């Protein structure tokens, strides 16, 4: 066999610890770039004028930060949607400034985690699986795409792009929740009924499959040696556990199928956070969440406040509050 | 048969009957004016 | 009932139409009734507009997408954008609806009564997915197709009425367009573009020569690559590179429309010539712009010198520069001076916005217009309350661009998942481990350990 | 607004009218 | 009297409508009387 | 108060009528 | 608004625009009568 | 064969709804508490206690009903029916806000019946009671919210009224006031929940992606029989897949599925420790730290400072109609506000 | 199965039908007029449109005090003369 | 010190991940 052939049985080799494979030619690179770039920057960025209004916000661990407090820092106002790659600079202290750094690893990030998403569908190609793993992984990579690209290209600034970092990730939610009142809209709220109920259903399945394991073992070892890797048979009965579930709500809510059982277990918080990642998405062309903003009114025309006025009330402080230098006319349109 | 007044004849109904009734009120409801 | 099962198509009711795969008569059926869904949604919507249409408002003040495509496409509408005429949509709208009970006809007919496969029936309308010459033949007959419909918009625009043009001289106005732009190097040029700011690959044109040049082009391109699949059968590495089935070919285009989708929601959020803001309202930037420029007048009236006005910040509190130098507006609409638009343009200068003009040349018209924009900006909540979310409610407004970049995002992304659902599930099926793994004959079991 | 009701009464109607009346005929539902 | 005389499928489309009417009459309520911002 | 038989009087009817219907059955039942 | 001789189909116009989502609902009806066989 | 036994008897029937000797605990606690909280959503105001509406009958909608907390006069009262403020008054009793406490104590017996439920079921069917011990995170979670963290504060009031748009309030309120999302037990609890979500999704997905073909169909879900056997997806695939892919993957099933317990039931016990930390206002709000240098230095700015700007502006914003009962009048020049806006 | 009578036997049942088409629609109706006689805000002391406010006061009538607060509500309804 | 600390737990905790992945306890089927 001639050297391509030979590098593309290497490539798509099903024997590499990890496997490669053509999504991961692309993936390795990227996701290396933005990693080396990102640890670099999280410990020695120096400040970054985010808000494009000469205010430069610190956001390494050598300039007074902590892991909580500290964050890459998303590049300036200035540059807006502006592609600003570091020969774009005139130099590397004005690329730094100007937040050079963000771009870069959130691109390279993007790009690798989206081959990632292929590289799944590509071995699961190669073992002689279905091909769905990667659906599934396109529910937090979506996510990702939604506040680190569709919500800056909708405001117009990569300047309102989620931070990388606790703190900043903090800071891009409230500021959200100020400017789109995403708590009331039903997207998120499905999102929530996503990780939430993911959660909850975790638990559940955790626990009545722990709960029906057959006994294998002596009361001095753990549970666990009484499943072998690769053995044939089911290390639970899940006609007890579904005996005791059935019992614990009524017969017809109970799952004593496992296929459809863990098909839920996969649907629910995948669609959940599809709904997530969507509402961010929509959000980011400012179709915002339910406003009922003095909504009910008494025979005089009186304002008879609900708790969603309370909730406007908290998201006037943050709007008013947030960056605070930035804004020169009174409607803030992005 | 089979009977008609059981445990699951109860817990039903404790549920249904205020459902219905409920619903009746809220609907009521969309037609009041300030 | 042949395939009405799940015992023998293998596929349970919630995917009842994948039982349609190798049934072309019926799947004929499917395809041609759904299109008679969309046409009918077409026409009904117009309709449904139009009764609920006030002239003298905005269309953007009342939640219209389809008038504003028939507008734009020079139906209806005089300088400005102003309705002189509501029975060209009048006629759209019942056009589409009587067609789409004709469609839906055919579609019924196909679908429960016709001949359930056409094979048998017919050389010509039959087909075999794995058939390569037979597929690439009934998509050059669609290409053919497509290039005439882009024909259609070029002859709407040179030889019939011409198309509203936002950029017209002396204001927005329907022109006939009498030069299109011809010239590959601006055409492709358009395609070369970065997606990124300031650039904006095609969402960038902003003239209806390169518009309709373009649509020539795709015309030419489209029935030229028609006849070449109708006479040509793929190559081989083309043959080693896809796999040839319904499911594979399904996946392909639903990955084309995702694609689309995006574009076309990025479409419609930036781009003002073929979304002109009479119709759809100010896009984002635009509003931003809009608000800048408004209390740049203001404050220059009340005796400002609005070029040397230093903010808080030290920046400009009007006026600023772009990182390359550009004179642009201040404060955090800083990030939209990429804007162009026919009220601001007449302010600029080679070097950006023109401090002379600013001070001597701004209109009434541009303060109406800017006022308007700034207070018609694509800011709503989803029970359709005008404005920033903590607005009270009074207005009702949700802005077309709003409606139509998410309502398209959200299709997209569904269109992207399911490419990846029946991609690989397309291929799972032709190499046949679709349905799980063979117990007896499981793969890794027969690879060397990772250790 | 009393005819935007029984409008989309009739028409509403007309959907499961069709199933019933080839369920009963027993038809090629 | 004797089950299965009244079609399950009919049961399912009638409760279905009804349904979508009540919360139809709901959402309407949005928009009239209390709690419609007017 | 009045207004608590006009409301309730639909509950009792129906009540009524139902045991009407199913006394039988209860009987045969009990 | 529609042209006047029309306006008496007023109802039925604000109507039409829903009857593509009733075709899904169909399809779920129908298949109810099949027992989702 | 006593009367006890008997009355075992019967509780203990294979019927539809199990009862159990734990259902008599429950049925009347969960069945009151869903009740009172339908009752009050549909027909009880909150202008005595909040100035707040608050029901269907007054023109709410799903979102903003809610069955709101007492009066912050009403201190922890337990505010019974016969107590000493609604002195067996029905009515009064609703506007004072019984139905809260009313909710929230009958939901609490109503959490012990359900988990003694779990307890009993297991028991009777011969399982281990794992799911019990799991369910011990709810309970966690709702007693630091619902009763500790207002036991801490200065009266019921400030515990979270039942409601959506009130648990929003909830939610930002804490941010405000407590900095809640800087709190490291929050930070485990969120590293819980979306870590089993995270676990639920890929479980599913991989089991779903490494099954067998145990059947001709297309549709794969019928090609399993509860009674049988044989695993019926590929451990071993699934090991290689995961291994190839991650680095890491699975080996163990028992372990598996333990986990899948462990990770979010730990995380919501976290949360709860942080909620009872909030409840004496023992916050993670600053670190001392950046407040010296930021004090010192006027060009120091990091997300920490950025975010307590946000929070100062909540509370300024919010405190008036929130807190009614202090009788806040903040004039428009102490309100704090960036330019502009 | 745990005895009792399947649900698709009794819901597409005749019977089921003419015990409920009767019941059902009293329950819904005896709803409605609890709100429309005005039961309801009695009931549960809920504000009509026109008495969460006396014409002229703009205080809400907040309950201060523990152990009298039901006379404190008492006199805050008088005060709606 | 602190940044010291901070990148000495990050350091390490890649370490981990490295021995983690490639010296692992080997799958082995049984
Ligand atoms: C096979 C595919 C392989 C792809 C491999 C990767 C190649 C690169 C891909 C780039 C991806 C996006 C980059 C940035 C996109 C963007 O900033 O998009 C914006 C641009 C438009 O740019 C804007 O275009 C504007 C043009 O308007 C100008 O011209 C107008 C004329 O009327 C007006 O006058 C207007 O005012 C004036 O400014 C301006 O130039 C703006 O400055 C400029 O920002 O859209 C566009 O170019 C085109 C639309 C791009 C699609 C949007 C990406 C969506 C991806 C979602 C994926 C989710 C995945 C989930 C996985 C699970
Ligand atoms: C746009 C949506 C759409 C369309 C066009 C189709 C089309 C089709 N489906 Mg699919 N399907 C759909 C959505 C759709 N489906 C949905 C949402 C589901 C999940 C509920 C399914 C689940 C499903 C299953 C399980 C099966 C199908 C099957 C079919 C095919 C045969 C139908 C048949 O013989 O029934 C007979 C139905 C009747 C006799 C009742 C009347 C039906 C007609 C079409 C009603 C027309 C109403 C219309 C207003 C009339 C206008 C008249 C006017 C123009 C003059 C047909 C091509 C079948 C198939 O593939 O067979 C090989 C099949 O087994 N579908
Ligand atoms: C041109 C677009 C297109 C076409 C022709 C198909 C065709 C097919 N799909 Mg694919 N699919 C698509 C896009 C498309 N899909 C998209 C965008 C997604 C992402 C969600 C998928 C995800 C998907 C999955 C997971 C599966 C399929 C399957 C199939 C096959 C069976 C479909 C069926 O009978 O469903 C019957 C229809 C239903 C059961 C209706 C579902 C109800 C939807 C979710 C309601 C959506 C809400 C609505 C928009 C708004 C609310 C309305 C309400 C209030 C009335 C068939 C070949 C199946 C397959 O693999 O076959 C081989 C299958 O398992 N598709
Ligand atoms: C391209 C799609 C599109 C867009 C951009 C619009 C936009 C608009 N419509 Mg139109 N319309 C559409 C399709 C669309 N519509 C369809 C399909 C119908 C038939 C139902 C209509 C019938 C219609 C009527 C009768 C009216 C409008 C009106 C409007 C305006 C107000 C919208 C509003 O308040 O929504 C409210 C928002 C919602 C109801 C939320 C929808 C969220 C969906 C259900 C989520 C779906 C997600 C996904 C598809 C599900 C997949 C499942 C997953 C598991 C895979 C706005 C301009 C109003 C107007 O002002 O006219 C002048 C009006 O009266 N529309
Ligand atoms: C669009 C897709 C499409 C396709 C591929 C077919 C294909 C077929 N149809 Mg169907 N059919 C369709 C749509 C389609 N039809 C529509 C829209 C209707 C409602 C009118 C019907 C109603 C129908 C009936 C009642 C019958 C068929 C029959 C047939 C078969 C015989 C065709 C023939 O010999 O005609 C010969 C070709 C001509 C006479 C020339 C046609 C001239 C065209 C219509 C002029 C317009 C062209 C222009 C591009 C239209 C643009 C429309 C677009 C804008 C929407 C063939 C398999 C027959 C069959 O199945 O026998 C068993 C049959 O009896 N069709
Ligand atoms: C519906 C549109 C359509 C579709 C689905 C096809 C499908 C096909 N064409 Mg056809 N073709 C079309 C329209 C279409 N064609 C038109 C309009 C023309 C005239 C321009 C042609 C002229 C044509 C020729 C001359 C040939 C084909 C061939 C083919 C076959 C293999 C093509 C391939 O591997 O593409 C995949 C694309 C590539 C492998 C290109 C390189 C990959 C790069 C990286 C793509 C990057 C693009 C980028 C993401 C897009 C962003 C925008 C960009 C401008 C920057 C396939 C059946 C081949 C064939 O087998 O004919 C029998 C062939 O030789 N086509
Ligand atoms: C708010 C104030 C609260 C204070 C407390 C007052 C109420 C106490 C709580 C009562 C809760 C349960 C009551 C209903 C029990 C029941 O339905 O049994 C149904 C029994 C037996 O039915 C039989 O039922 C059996 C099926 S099963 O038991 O229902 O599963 C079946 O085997 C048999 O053939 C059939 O005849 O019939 C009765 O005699 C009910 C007596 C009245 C109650
Ligand atoms: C296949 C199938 C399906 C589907 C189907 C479809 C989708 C169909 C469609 C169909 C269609 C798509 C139809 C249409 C129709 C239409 C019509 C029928 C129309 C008519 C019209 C008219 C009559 C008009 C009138 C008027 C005028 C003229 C003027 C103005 C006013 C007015 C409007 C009045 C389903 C899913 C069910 C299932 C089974 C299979
Ligand atoms: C009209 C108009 C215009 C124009 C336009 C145009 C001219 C366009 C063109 C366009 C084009 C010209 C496009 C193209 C596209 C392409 C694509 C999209 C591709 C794809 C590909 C693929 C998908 C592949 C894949 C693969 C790989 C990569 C590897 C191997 C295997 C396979 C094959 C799978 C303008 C702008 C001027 C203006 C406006 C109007
Ligand atoms: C244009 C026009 C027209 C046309 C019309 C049409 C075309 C119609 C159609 C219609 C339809 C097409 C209808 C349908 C309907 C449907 C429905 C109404 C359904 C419903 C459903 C439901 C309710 C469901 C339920 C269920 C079941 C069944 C099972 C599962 C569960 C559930 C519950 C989901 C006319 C003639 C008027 C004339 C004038 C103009
Ligand atoms: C509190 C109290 C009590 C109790 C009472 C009770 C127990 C009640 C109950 C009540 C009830 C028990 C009620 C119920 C109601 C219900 C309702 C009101 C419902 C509604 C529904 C709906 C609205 C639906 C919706 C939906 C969903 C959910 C999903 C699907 C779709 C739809 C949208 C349909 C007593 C006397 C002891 C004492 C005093 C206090
Ligand atoms: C609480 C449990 C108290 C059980 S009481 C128990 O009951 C028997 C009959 O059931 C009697 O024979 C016995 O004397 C008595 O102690
Ligand atoms: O940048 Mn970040 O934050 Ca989105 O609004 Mn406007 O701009 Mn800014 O203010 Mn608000
Ligand atoms: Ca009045
Ligand atoms: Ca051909
Ligand atoms: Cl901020
Ligand atoms: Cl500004
Ligand atoms: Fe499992
Ligand atoms: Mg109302």
């Amino acid at each position: 066999a001639n050297l391509w052939e030979r590098f593309c049985n290497w490539v798509t080799s099903t024997d590499n610890r990890l496997y490669v494979g053509w999504f991961g030619v692309i993936m390795i690179p990227t996701l290396l770039a933005a990693t080396i770039c990102f640890v670099i920057a999280f410990i020695a960025a120096p400040p970054v004028d985010i808000d494009g209004i000469r205010e430069p916000v610190s956001g390494s661990l050598l300039y007074g930060n902590n892991i909580i407090t500290g964050a890459v820092v998303p590049s300036s106002n200035a540059i807006g949607l502006h592609f600003y790659p570091i020969w774009e600079a005139a130099s590397l202290d004005e690329w730094l400034y100007n937040g050079g750094p963000y771009q870069l690893i959130i691109f390279h990030f993007l790009l690798g985690a989206s081959c990632y998403m292929g590289r799944q569908w590509e071995l699961s190609y190669r073992l002689g699986m279905r091909p769905w793993i990667c659906v599934a992984y396109s529910a937090p990579l979506a996510s990702a795409f939604a506040v680190f690209l569709i919500y800056p290209i909708g405001q117009g600034s990569f300047s309102d792009g989620m931070p990388l970092g606790i703190s900043g990730t903090f800071n891009f939610m409230i500021v959200f929740q100020a400017e789109h009142n995403i708590l009331m809209h039903p997207f998120h709220q499905l999102g929530v009924a996503g990780v939430f109920g993911g959660a909850l259903f975790c638990a559940m399945h955790g626990s009545l499959v722990t709960s029906s394991l057959i006994r294998e073992t002596t009361e001095t070892e753990s549970a666990n040696y009484g499943y072998k890797f690769g053995q044939e048979e089911e290390t639970y009965n899940i006609v007890a556990a579904h005996g005791y579930f059935g019992r614990l709500i009524f017969q017809y809510a109970s799952f004593n199928n496992s296929r459809s059982l863990h098909f839920f277990l996969a649907a629910w918080p995948v669609v959940g956070v599809w709904f997530a990642a969507l509402g961010i998405s929509t959000m980011a062309f400012n179709l915002n969440g339910f406003n009922f903003n003095h909504s009910v009114i008494d025979a005089k025309g009186n304002v008879i406040n609900t708790w969603a006025d309370i909730i406007n009330r908290a998201n006037l402080g943050m709007e008013v509050m947030h960056e605070r230098n930035a804004h020169n006319f009174p409607l803030d349109l992005a | 048969s089979y009977p008609i007044f059981t445990v699951r004849w109860v817990a039903v109904h404790t549920l249904a009957v205020p459902t219905i009734f409920f619903l009746g009120a809220i609907a009521a409801m969309q037609f009041i004016q300030r | 009932a042949t395939n009405r099962d799940q015992e023998s198509s293998g596929f349970a009711w919630w995917a009842g139409n994948a039982r349609l795969i190798n049934l072309s008569g019926k799947l004929l059926g499917a395809h041609v009734a759904h299109a008679g869904l969309i046409v009918f949604w077409a026409g009904a919507m117009t309709l449904f507009e139009l009764a609920h249409f006030i002239p003298e408002k905005p269309m953007y003040e009342q939640g219209l997408i389809l008038i504003p495509h028939i507008a734009t496409l020079g139906w209806g509408v005089g300088p400005g954008g102003e309705v002189v005429d509501t029975f060209p949509f009048f006629v759209v709208g019942v056009v589409h609806l009587i067609s789409s009970a004709v469609l839906g006809f055919g579609g019924v007919y196909h679908a429960i009564r016709g001949p359930e496969t056409l094979e048998e029936y017919s050389s010509f309308f039959g087909y075999d997915w794995k058939d390569k010459n037979k597929m690439t033949t009934i998509l050059g007959f669609h290409l053919i197709v497509l290039g005439i419909g882009a024909l259609l918009l070029v002859a709407k625009a040179m030889f019939f009425g011409g198309l509203y043009d936002t950029w017209a001289p002396g204001g927005g106005d329907v022109r006939v367009i009498t030069n299109p732009t011809l010239d590959p190097r601006v055409i492709f040029g358009y395609l070369l573009k970065s997606p990124f700011g300031g650039e904006g690959w095609i969402v960038s044109v902003n003239n209806l020569e390169d518009v309709v040049g373009g649509h020539i082009w795709i015309g030419l391109i489209c029935i030229a690559g028609g006849i070449w699949h109708i006479l040509t059968t793929p190559f081989g590495w083309a043959r080693r590179a896809f796999i040839w089935s319904g499911e594979a070919y399904l996946s392909y285009s639903l990955g084309a429309l995702s694609m689309m989708g995006f574009i076309a929601t990025c479409f419609v959020w930036f781009n003002n010539t073929v979304y002109p803001s009479e119709f759809y309202g100010p896009t984002g930037p635009e509003a931003s712009q809009a608000q800048a420029m408004t209390f740049l007048i203001r404050d220059q009236k009340l005796g400002a010198n609005v070029g040397s006005a230093q903010g808080p910040t030290g920046l400009g509190k009007y006026l600023m520069r772009s990182p390359t130098g550009e004179i642009i507006f201040g404060g955090e609409t800083m990030r939209f001076w990429d804007f162009r638009g026919p009220w601001l343009e007449p302010l600029r200068g080679p070097n950006g916005l023109d401090l002379n003009k600013i001070k001597n040349d701004i209109q009434p018209w541009q303060e109406r217009r800017a006022a308007e924009y700034m207070t018609h900006a694509p800011l709503g909540s989803l029970n359709s309350v005008g404005g920033v979310a903590t607005e009270i409610n009074s207005v009702n407004f949700v802005s077309p661009r709003s409606w139509l970049a998410t309502s398209h995002f959200v299709l997209a992304f569904f269109f992207l998942v399911g490419h990846l659902w029946h991609a690989g599930r397309a291929r799972a099926a032709a190499a046949g481990f679709e349905k799980g793994i063979d117990r007896e004959s499981e793969p890794v079991l027969s690879m060397p350990s990772l250790d | 607004v009393i005819a935007q009701l029984t409008m989309i009464a009739m028409i509403g109607i007309a959907g499961p009218m069709i199933i019933f009346l080839l369920a009963v005929r027993r038809g090629n539902l | 009297s004797e089950g299965g005389r009244i079609p399950l499928w009919i049961v399912a489309t009638v409760a279905g409508m009804g349904v979508i009417v009540i919360v139809g009459l709901f959402f309407y309520g949005a928009y009239a009387g209390l709690g419609s911002s007017l | 108060d009045w207004r608590v038989l006009v409301v309730l009087l639909p509950v009792l009817l129906a009540a009524g009528w139902a045991v009407r219907n199913i006394l039988p059955y209860a009987v045969k039942q009990v | 608004k529609l042209p006047e001789a029309y306006a008496i189909f007023d109802p039925l116009v604000d109507v039409l625009p829903v009857i593509p989502v009733l075709f899904l609902a169909l399809a779920f009806v129908w298949q109810a009568a099949v027992g989702f066989r | 064969r006593g009367w006890f036994d008997i009355l075992d008897d019967w509780l203990k029937r294979d019927r539809f709804v199990f009862v159990g000797w734990s259902g008599i605990l429950l049925f009347p606690c969960a069945y009151l508490a869903l009740g009172g909280w339908l009752t009050g959503t549909t027909f009880v105001t909150s202008w005595y206690t909040h100035g707040l509406a608050s029901s269907y009958l007054e023109g709410c909608n799903f979102l903003t009903v809610a069955v709101s907390t007492p009066a912050n006069s009403m201190g922890h009262s337990l505010l019974l029916l016969w107590g000493p403020e609604a002195q067996g008054d029905f009515t009064r009793w609703c506007q004072l806000g019984g139905l809260w406490t009313f909710i929230a104590l009958h939901g609490a017996f109503g959490l012990i019946g359900f988990m003694l439920r779990q307890f009993e079921i297991a028991r009777l069917v011969g399982v281990r009671p794992y799911n019990a011990i799991a369910f011990s995170a709810p309970i966690a979670v709702f007693v630091s919210v619902f009763l500790i963290y207002p036991l801490g504060q200065s009266s019921w009031f400030f515990a979270p009224s039942f409601g959506v748009a009130a648990i929003f309030r909830f939610l930002l309120f804490f941010q405000g006031f407590h900095n809640w999302t800087l709190n490291p037990f929050h930070m485990m609890g969120v590293a819980g929940v979306l870590g089993g979500a995270l676990l639920c999704a890929i479980h599913g997905a991989t089991v779903e992606n490494t099954l067998f073909q145990d059947g001709e169909g297309a549709s794969t879900f019928r090609a399993f029989n509860p009674t049988q056997a044989e695993e019926t997806y590929s451990m071993v695939t699934a090991n290689r897949f995961w291994s190839q892919i991650f680095g890491i993957a699975f080996s163990n099933k028992r372990w598996l599925h333990f986990f899948m317990l462990f990770v979010p039931v730990t995380g919501l016990w976290m949360s709860a420790i942080g909620v009872v930390g909030l409840a004496l206002n023992l916050r993670s709000y600053d670190f001392i730290s950046q407040e010296i240098r930021a004090a010192e230095d006027p060009e120091f700015e990091t997300f920490y400072t950025k975010n307590l700007l946000l929070n100062e502006g909540i509370r300024a914003w919010m405190a008036p109609q929130d807190q009614p009962h202090e009788n806040f009048v903040f004039p428009e020049e102490v309100l704090p506000r960036g330019n502009a806006l | 199965t745990t005895g009792e009578r399947p649900f698709s036997d009794i819901i597409t049942s005749v019977r089921y039908w003419v015990i409920h088409s009767i019941t059902i629609p009293a329950l819904f109706i005896a709803g409605w007029l609890f709100v429309s006689t005005g039961l309801a805000y009695d009931v549960f002391g809920t504000p009509r449109p026109d008495s969460y406010y006396a014409q002229e006061q703009r205080s809400i009538p907040l309950v201060t005090d523990r152990f009298e607060a039901k006379q404190q509500v008492e006199t805050f309804l008088e005060q709606l003369k | 010190m602190e940044t010291i600390t901070y990148v000495f737990i990050f350091a390490c905790i890649i370490a981990l991940f490295f021995f983690a992945i490639f010296f692992r306890e080997p799958p082995r089927i049984t």
